[PDB]
């Protein structure tokens, strides 16, 4: 269905890492972005960011990566291994996505 | 230490006044205060902040005179 429905895709995930998203919202964030990296295809790229005050790679790939099934454990175990700190700078995180 | 006799000032009810309202928007500041987890601040926190020399000079100044 996921195939059928729209076209290869080039995302990239941009998760806030805050002071305010501590907590219950950090376990929400964490379980939305493994489902929703669930819903990727082999023919899709993915790269997940995030950003407190200065954005940076959660995981070791730095440009993009092709959904296999290998690199998207990867990006599921880095998300899994956040934090939250710090506070909210927008316009650097969408610069750097 | 009352440094002899100077020009010695007198209570002034405009003096009062101004303290007491100066303590009520102090207690106001303190009450528009969000306290957020870990280190994030909202980005009122700063000018709130700001005011703080102001309200302090004025206190120490109604002390020493
Ligand atoms: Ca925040």
């Amino acid at each position: 269905y996921i195939q059928g429905a729209a076209s290869p895709k080039d995302m990239l995930i941009l998760v806030d890492v805050s002071g305010s998203v501590s907590g219950l919202t950090l376990k929400l964030i964490r379980t939305s972005v493994s489902e929703m990296l669930e819903t990727l295809s082999d023919d899709d790229f993915v790269n997940v960011a995030s950003f407190n005050s200065n954005a940076q790679d959660v995981s070791c790939f730095q440009h993009l990566v092709q959904a296999n099934v290998r690199n998207k454990k990867v990006l599921k175990d880095a998300v899994n291994n956040i934090t939250a700190k710090g506070i909210t700078d927008y316009k650097k995180g969408f610069s750097f996505a | 230490v009352v440094r002899k006799y100077a020009k010695k000032i007198t209570e002034w009810p405009p003096f009062e006044y101004m303290i007491l309202a100066t303590i009520i928007a102090n207690c106001i500041v303190l009450a528009l205060e969000q306290h957020l987890p870990d280190d994030d601040k909202t980005p009122m926190s700063e000018r709130l902040d700001d005011t703080e020399p102001y309200f302090i000079g004025i206190f120490c100044f109604e002390a020493g005179i």
